[PDB]
């Protein structure tokens, strides 16, 4: 229902608007990043304690 | 006894928990794209104004 | 919907090459029909080189050094059905599927439990049964690669069966069952503590069958040597050796002679290539070392008889009849204590600078 509607008569706060609901879908892409790398450094703690 | 005990017990540790997982991640998959969706909502919502 | 069902419609063709084997196994009771065979057959075998070019991304060092800087079930067990599957070319895929998914999970072992693991493991020991009429010597030097490439898919499948079961005998951590467990037979409460079952049919059953068998020693070597280091490792791991030990000499107890006697002989066969040579001698070590955890922990009457009888024959026994040979000094010397001279490579004389990028350390 969105990617059926007319890209017609954007204005400055439509382009800017798109430019940050998109940064924040970016940031939990990011986060996400974060969250697997950061638990791919406590699962390598817990194995050398463990060895 | 003691053996149907062990293999339900391990359905529970590698079968149940690979299901787990699975569900786990396919959460996340969906979480970012609820947030896809709805960015793009309000963007739509908010067109021209 | 179009936007799934693509991978979705590969499994549908590995289920149903599976409904069309279990057919055609059935159907060649009456089918001269084998033309309209080969179009199902051969997408199925494209089916498992794709799948095989999924996974040798992942078979790869630079993959899981990027993973350390950032229900697989059904899948599984509808290629674990294609193991007896009537193309080697295709058994063979499923193997070296299996092989590959094992790598990735430890897990098989339950996979299977948690599935049919009668028709599985049978799939297994349907492909380590020895047909001895399969045979006609490599002797020939005009090598074809079409007919090659059938000899080679087909015996293949026993050695890459063997060296699946190596590797979950490899990467033990004490007390945990694996897939090579599961092949062997060893109890399904996962539990290394228990004996075996005895006149079952598992791959264990088979390797000692297979290693008594002279015929199966002459022609596969390498095979033998790799299935007595499976006897060894199951001998020699501090939970499993009384099982199995206890298991040789209930089911097996002339082993240590008729091995002996076997490797010997094949030994003894003059004009025999380095690399026959090599892998018996090897297998005859693994003999030696698992007798000696049998005398230090199980000494039995046949044990017994078997040092003073054979290995240290006593003089006056010969005179008995009431009831040349393998002695501790004709075993010394079937080993051959002339070791090669070894000659440098003529390559380090050119590339002297990558003596170390051109020898690979086994450790």
């Amino acid at each position: 229902k969105i990617k059926s509607s007319p890209k017609d008569n954007e204005t400055t706060a439509d382009l800017e608007r798109e430019r940050i609901y998109s940064l924040a879908t970016k940031i939990d892409d990011d986060i996400i990043k974060v969250e697997n790398k950061l638990l791919g450094v406590v699962n390598k703690i817990n194995q050398n304690q463990v060895k | 006894a003691l053996k149907r005990m062990r293999d339900l017990e391990n359905h529970l540790n590698f079968h149940i928990h690979t299901q787990l997982e699975m569900m786990r991640k396919k959460q996340i998959e969906l979480i970012q794209r609820y947030i896809e969706v709805w960015s793009n909502l309000e963007i739509y919502q908010s067109k021209g104004k | 919907q179009s936007k799934k069902t693509t991978l979705e419609n590969i499994i549908k063709i590995i289920d149903y090459s599976n409904d069309q084997s279990i057919l055609i196994q059935q159907q060649i009771q009456q089918q001269q029909q084998q033309q309209q065979q080969g179009y199902n057959q051969d997408s199925s075998r494209v089916i498992l080189n794709l799948v095989f070019q999924q996974l040798q991304q992942q078979d790869n060092d630079d993959f899981n050094l990027l993973v350390l800087k950032c229900d697989y079930s059904r899948p599984i067990v509808s290629i674990a059905k294609l193991i007896d599957h009537e193309l080697p070319a295709i058994s063979l895929r499923a193997i070296r599927l299996i092989y590959s998914f094992e790598c990735y999970t430890h897990q098989i072992s339950t996979v299977f439990l948690d599935s049919d693991p009668n028709l599985i493991l049978s799939k297994f020991i349907k492909m380590m049964e020895f047909n001895e009429s399969n045979f006609e010597d490599f002797s020939g030097t005009n090598y074809d690669q079409t007919i090659s490439f059938i000899r080679y898919a087909s015996n293949s499948v026993q050695w890459t069966i063997a060296q699946l079961i190596m590797l979950c005998l490899s990467n033990i951590s004490s007390g945990r069952y694996t897939l090579a467990h599961f092949l062997l037979g060893c109890s399904s409460n996962l539990d290394l503590s228990k004996d075996f079952i005895p006149n079952s049919k598992s791959c264990l059953t088979l390797i000692i069958k297979n290693v008594m068998n002279s015929q199966f020693v002459e022609r596969y070597p390498h095979l033998v040597d790799c299935y007595h280091e499976i006897i060894w490792k199951m001998s020699s791991d501090p939970i499993t050796w009384k099982p199995m030990i206890k298991y040789i000499q209930e089911e097996f107890p002339n082993y240590y002679h008729d091995s002996l006697l076997i490797l010997r002989n094949a030994i003894t066969i003059n004009g025999s290539s380095e690399r026959r040579t090599e892998a018996l001698i090897s297998s005859m070590s693994w003999v030696f070392k698992t007798c000696s955890i049998s005398i230090q922990n199980s000494y039995s009457i046949e044990m017994k008889q078997f040092l003073t009888r054979l290995i240290f024959p006593s003089l006056m026994n010969l005179n008995q009849p009431s009831m040349s040979p393998i002695n501790i000094l004709s075993l010394y010397n079937t080993i051959e204590f002339q070791l090669p001279e070894i000659n440098r490579p003529r390559i380090f004389s050119m590339y002297p600078n990558l003596i170390e990028y051109f020898t690979t350390n086994i450790n």
